RNA sequence: AAGAAAAUGUUUU
RNA sequence: CGCGGGGUGGAGCAGCCCGGUAGCUCGUCGGGCUCAUAACCCGAAGGUCGUCGGUUCAAAUCCGGCCCCCGCAACCA
RNA sequence: GCGGAUUUAGCUCAGUUGGGAGAGCGCCAGACUGAAGAUCUGGAGGUCCUGUGUUCGAUCCACAGAAUUCGCACCA
RNA sequence: GAAGACAUUGUCAGGUGGGGAGUUUGGCUGGGGCGGCACAUCUGUUAAACGAUAACGCAGAUGUCCUAAGGGGGGCUCAUGGAGAACAGAAAUCUCCAGUAGAACAAAAGGGUAAAAGCCCCCUUGAUUUUGAUUUUCAGUGUGAAUACAAACCAUGAAAGUGUGGCCUAUCGAUCCUUUAGUCCCUCGGAAUUUGAGGCUAGAGGUGCCAGAAAAGUUACCACAGGGAUAACUGGCUUGUGGCAGUCAAGCGUUCAUAGCGACAUUGCUUUUUGAUUCUUCGAUGUCGGCUCUUCCUAUCAUACCGAAGCAGAAUUCGGUAA
RNA sequence: GUGAUUUCUGCCCAGUGCUCUGAAUGUCAAAGUGAAGAAAUUCAACCAAGCGCGGGUAAACGGCGGGAGUAACUAUGACU
RNA sequence: GCCCUGAAAAUGGAUGGCGCUCAAGCGUGUUACCUAUACUCUACCGUCAGGGUUGAUAUGAUGCCCUGACGAGUAGGCAGG
RNA sequence: GUCGAAUUUGGGUAUAGGGGCGAAAGACUAAUCGAACCAUCUAGUAGCUGGUUCCUGCCGAAGUUUCCCUCAGGAUAGCAGAAGCUCGUAUCAGUUUUAUGAGGUAAAGCGAAUGAUUAGAGGUUCCGGGGUCGAAAUGACCUUGACCUAUUCUCAAACUUUAAAUAUGUAAGAAGUCCUUGUUACUUAAUUGAACGUGGACAUUUGAAUGAAGAGCUUUUAGUGGGCCAUUUUUGGUAAGCAGAACUGGCGAUGCGGGAUGAACCGAACGUAGAGUUAAGGUGCCGGAAUACACGCUCAUCAGACACCACAAAAGGUGUUAG
RNA sequence: CACGGACCAAGGAGUCUAACGUCUAUGCGAGUGUUUGGGUGUAAAACCCAUACGCGUAAUGAAAGUGAACGUAGGUUGGGG
């Protein structure tokens, strides 16, 4: 008793049916795969320019 | 599956002897003081026949030494015993045929019959038709007798077992052809419920271990260890050897 | 394959923690103990009636094993184990390849 | 007292 | 996983068991024997002993492996 | 029915690569013998199963038939 | 009387034990079985120029192999051809010229590669340590494989650099258990020491039915739940095969292609062959053949009437209307 | 097991069984013994039957092929 | 091009039937006409949506009212009855 | 058939369910036998078959992905409902345009590489040598085969320089463009840069078109996980109402008008009615609607008569028509 | 030309329970749960209640163990009101 393999018949329509929904852009994207050392070197400059700004707050 | 039939004799229900017609259990006389000491002189009654038996009966009629009565008693006719004759059984009785005697009481080449395997039992050995035991020696020292059995065995009895001197009357029965099955049904129909025997090749494989198979054959080896289970042991139970026998018996 | 011993690689022993000479063997399983208490409750499970209470693997269908080597460091004993990949003959004794030969 | 092995040889003069 | 039996002229085997060392038969060839043939007798050729190291004075022989074949015991991924 | 194979000096076989046609046994001679038989040497021997087929030609390149057979099927 | 601390009997231990017990005895599949593996995979193609895409589609390949055939550097240039040089010829070694790779790169195939990725030489262990992210398969799980970093320690080179195995695309493995390495760290719970045991981190011993049960048959004595999801009839589609019929006309027929035939080709019809398929029927359409009986078809054997002839007659052959 | 009578039951013990030796032993349980250890324990020797080895056995289960050469037409091989 | 030969199958039978021949056939062109649960307009039912209206005699703000659109349905979900 | 002995038979007695009994049939053991009957465990389990009870309203599928001892089952994602939630100066889109990428199929090509492939010509007679002479060479011819040169005919799913159409990625702004200068342990020879910031300028078209019963977000669950058909692309097969893929549209799940009839074709999708107009299809009669109009063609002793579709070919005909 | 159905009546199939997910309503709220039990009663009701206990208010680690404010409980972008 042999059966059908395979077929992508009525796979668009499905995926149509709630849409191929755009993958919502944000800003400030996540720093997942960026490089280590940047990353290091990034948290020290925001965690100096976060301590400069809070001394500016005159 | 089932149950074999060599298994089901045990029971003993439908297997048991037919012992209806039987004129006794052929006894020797108890030992006692009499026969080991002296002898005692009985007198042959009656010749009879014993229904699932080849070889007659003697009954024969001892008096009671401690009371006044007659004992009866069944011996296995020996060949030539009449009735009428004298048996003398003892220690000290005659080497005549139908005296009942010590196995050491007697020479070497002494014909025996109906000869206890332990002083007491009463006949154990040659008992069958045309049989008998032969005395082949003594050690009197650990008082012992060898004899040679109807089998060919060798065998070490006490010197104070019993015998009848002479061969078990009725030989030779087995020399004429049963040439029916009727006359092969009436024997075992006084012995016992062995008769006739399917062949286990002709039964079915829950029936038997040689049945089954689209021929007729064993299918393994029909001899069987001797250390097999029951329901197993069917065909040639711990066979030395197989086929026609060629050669000599009496192994050295 | 032919790997050659004395293997010059990094070495965690906290005393060198950096490229030491090693010393390579080839891993054996080492004998399986009674007290393991895997092996306590196997015996125990097995005891009494009930035949064969865990698995028997049957269906072998590798022909290899995976050659473990023993880096043992020459300076701190320290060991590491390096596996290589599927391989029907392995051998940690010398007799290099040699080019141009007939 | 006794002393292993030894096969074969075409037809007609 | 473990332990054994082995592997030696073209073929089949001895030699190992504490190393002086490689032989036997069959097969091939040649010779001899016989008046001649067969049988028989002898000689030659044919392997360096599966392989790699070592112990050794020197190893088929011992000691560790590696290859191949056969067998046996044991069995939780 | 269909699928295979073999068709070769007189007999049994090897072929061949788009070439030839050889081996034994048989037969005919020569050595040998008094003459022979064996044993030794040699020699001759096919119009490659048939028709067409491409070629400069062709058993062999390479096709359809005939035979000799091997095997598989022919009612549920 | 015999026998005697032996038998026996009790417990444990090894053997034997289809006599008996319990169980199992893959999947896919143009039915099932046998075969094969399309079951875990890789190259090219099918595949319809994003990606994805099936069949027991096509041509193949994988369970390995490598201390170098890994890494770095340097030098060099391959197949083949031509022209030359004793033995040396068509093929050995030497020389020059041409040489876009027509070679080689472990293996299948595809891609890639020329002061190299190939060939030769020199030095090496980046085939290492730590734990993350990412790509493919994908559920955006695992596994395998791979990518780019970080933090170390190294190799190579003058150096820039390159190297986290094999130029790229395949070459592989959970839980539980065992075992090893590491941490000398945690726990053994009344309190200690020392063994032992148990944990924590990374491997290994393996499941190829490859997301991973521990597993032999037979049943014509058979059983049950079902299945027309699926075979063994008819019927239906098809018509390879079978059968029947055309067209052309090289030749046969003494001469003459077609009186009668007819090669090489080629167009069809039929469903009285056998297949192919699996649509109907498995809560059942009674499975060979014969007998009996009716009817229908015509591709006509005979009878009727005709045409043709290699039809003198006779016999016969070809054909027409005709069931 | 075979299956009246008659006549006859050939060859084969390699295999599977069944059945008996040799154990200057190979495998080898529990108990027991020795060593090591603080012990748990580990290691070792010893080690019954059985198996293994050797023998017997087919009116036990069963089996009873192939190739080569060789007779003076050929063929086939009594023969090797 | 049309027609014809090629053109043989089994119950009696199918351009759907009758029948049709300057067609009621074939090719082509032009109009008129017929009629779907489709389209347009209108009403009514319901559903959904957007609104108005707690200012009184106002007891039904889950009410009353205005406006627009929409209505197929197995397995299945939910709602009001 | 047998009928005087292995004879028939009454009664008593024995053997009881993995048991008996069996001159053996798996026979018989109370119409029960390849394991009796009775009760209980037990409402045993079933991925399998059957059934599953009122109305209306609204929404409304899937037969696909991955994994499974999986292939009649399930888990998983998808499709669906419900509940809503945050907002709505609003967002996006099975679409186009513009700009910019990617592709290697259709086609094309082969006097372009690889591989096939026909022929002749000009040179290697060194050609592979032979035939033939040549006394004998290759010495001169011929030759067939190859090689070289320029041509020539024909081809490729696993060939290719070129290379579409359709399909496909990205962008078309205020999260933008530009300007000044603060942080850092990163980076640079170096305030060099990198990233992130502080400050400042730039609203009618805030930067193509069209649309937008709005957009975004979440939870949770049903069913389904046999499909099939049509056009086109397409694989295996002679083919199939066969078997397997791609895209879309359908049927399943769907009535209605038409194709006589029919799941899928054409038209069109459906609350209850009225009127109008149409679609596809028709208007001799059945049958609503012109035996309408117009130009031709056809006569069939098998005429023909609307796609899917219910078949007909090669070859022929001073039939007839037009070229 | 698949299965069940000759007919009619009556019966006839998603239930209850333990423990749970989402959602919703309600009470109270860093707390919450009176009903094991006690008190009481017009007596299985209703009414009242102490101590505990459960869940929550703390996580993480195999464990020994340790255990949540640099700051207006942070900066930026958006964000209804
Ligand atoms: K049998
Ligand atoms: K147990
Ligand atoms: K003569
Ligand atoms: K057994
Ligand atoms: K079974
Ligand atoms: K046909
Ligand atoms: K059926
Ligand atoms: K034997
Ligand atoms: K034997
Ligand atoms: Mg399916
Ligand atoms: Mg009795
Ligand atoms: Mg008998
Ligand atoms: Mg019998
Ligand atoms: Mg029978
Ligand atoms: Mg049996
Ligand atoms: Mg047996
Ligand atoms: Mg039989
Ligand atoms: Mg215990
Ligand atoms: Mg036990
Ligand atoms: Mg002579
Ligand atoms: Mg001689
Ligand atoms: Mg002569
Ligand atoms: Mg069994
Ligand atoms: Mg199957
Ligand atoms: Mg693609
Ligand atoms: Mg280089
Ligand atoms: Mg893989
Ligand atoms: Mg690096
Ligand atoms: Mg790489
Ligand atoms: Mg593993
Ligand atoms: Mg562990
Ligand atoms: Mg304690
Ligand atoms: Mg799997
Ligand atoms: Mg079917
Ligand atoms: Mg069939
Ligand atoms: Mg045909
Ligand atoms: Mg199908
Ligand atoms: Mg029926
Ligand atoms: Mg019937
Ligand atoms: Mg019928
Ligand atoms: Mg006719
Ligand atoms: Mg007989
Ligand atoms: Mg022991
Ligand atoms: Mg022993
Ligand atoms: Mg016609
Ligand atoms: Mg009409
Ligand atoms: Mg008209
Ligand atoms: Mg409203
Ligand atoms: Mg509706
Ligand atoms: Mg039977
Ligand atoms: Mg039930
Ligand atoms: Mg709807
Ligand atoms: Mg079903
Ligand atoms: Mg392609
Ligand atoms: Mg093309
Ligand atoms: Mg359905
Ligand atoms: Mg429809
Ligand atoms: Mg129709
Ligand atoms: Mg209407
Ligand atoms: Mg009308
Ligand atoms: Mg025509
Ligand atoms: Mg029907
Ligand atoms: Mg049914
Ligand atoms: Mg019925
Ligand atoms: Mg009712
Ligand atoms: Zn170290």
């Amino acid at each position: 008793a042999k059966s059908k393999n395979h077929t992508a018949h009525n796979q668009t329509r499905k995926a149509h049916r709630n849409g191929i929904k755009k993958p919502k852009t944000y800003k400030y994207p996540s720093l997942k795969g960026v490089d280590p050392k940047f990353r290091r070197n990034h948290k020290h400059a925001l965690h100096g320019t976060a301590k400069a700004l809070a001394a500016a707050k005159k | 599956g089932r149950v074999i039939r060599n298994q089901r004799k045990g029971a003993g229900s439908i297997f048991t002897s037919h012992t209806r017609l039987r004129q006794g259990a052929a006894k020797l006389r108890t030992l006692d003081y009499a026969e080991r000491h002296g002898y005692i002189r009985g007198i042959v009654k009656q010749i009879v026949h014993d229904s699932g038996r080849g070889a007659p009966l003697a009954k024969v009629v001892f008096r009671d030494p401690y009371k006044y009565r007659l004992r009866e008693e069944i011996f296995i006719a020996n060949e030539g015993v009449h009735t009428g004759q004298f048996i003398y059984a003892g220690k000290k009785a005659s080497l005549n045929v139908g005296n009942v005697l010590p196995l050491g009481s007697v020479p070497e080449g002494t014909i025996v019959s109906n000869v206890e395997e332990k002083p007491g039992d009463r006949g154990a050995l040659a008992r069958a038709s045309g049989n008998y035991v032969i005395i082949i020696g003594h050690n009197p020292d650990e008082n012992k007798t060898r004899v040679r059995l109807p089998s060919g065995a060798k065998k070490v009895i006490s010197s104070d077992a019993r015998g009848v001197i002479g061969v078990i009357a009725g030989g030779g029965r087995v020399d004429k052809p049963l040439l029916k099955a009727g006359r092969a049904f009436h024997k075992y129909r006084l012995k016992r419920n062995s008769w006739p025997k399917t062949r286990g090749v002709a039964m079915n494989p829950v029936d038997h271990p040689h049945g089954g198979g689209n021929h007729q054959h064993i299918g393994k080896a029909s001899t069987i260890s001797r250390g097999a289970v029951s329901g197993q042991k069917a065909g040639l139970i711990a066979a030395r050897r197989t086929g026609l026998l060629r050669g000599s018996q009496k192994t050295q | 394959v032919n790997v050659p011993k004395t293997r010059k690689t990094y070495c965690k022993g906290k005393t060198c923690r950096k490229h030491t000479q090693h010393k390579v063997t080839q891993y054996k399983a080492g004998k399986a103990s009674l007290f393991a208490q895997g092996k306590r409750r196997y015996d125990r499970k097995q005891s009494g009636f009930g035949g064969q209470t865990k698995p028997v693997f049957h269906k072998k269908a590798k022909t290899t094993k995976k050659v473990v080597l023993r880096l043992e460091c020459v300076k701190c004993k320290t060991r590491a184990q390096l596996t290589l990949k599927r391989c029907k003959h392995f051998e940690l004794g010398g007799e290099k390849k040699q080019k141009g030969q007939a």
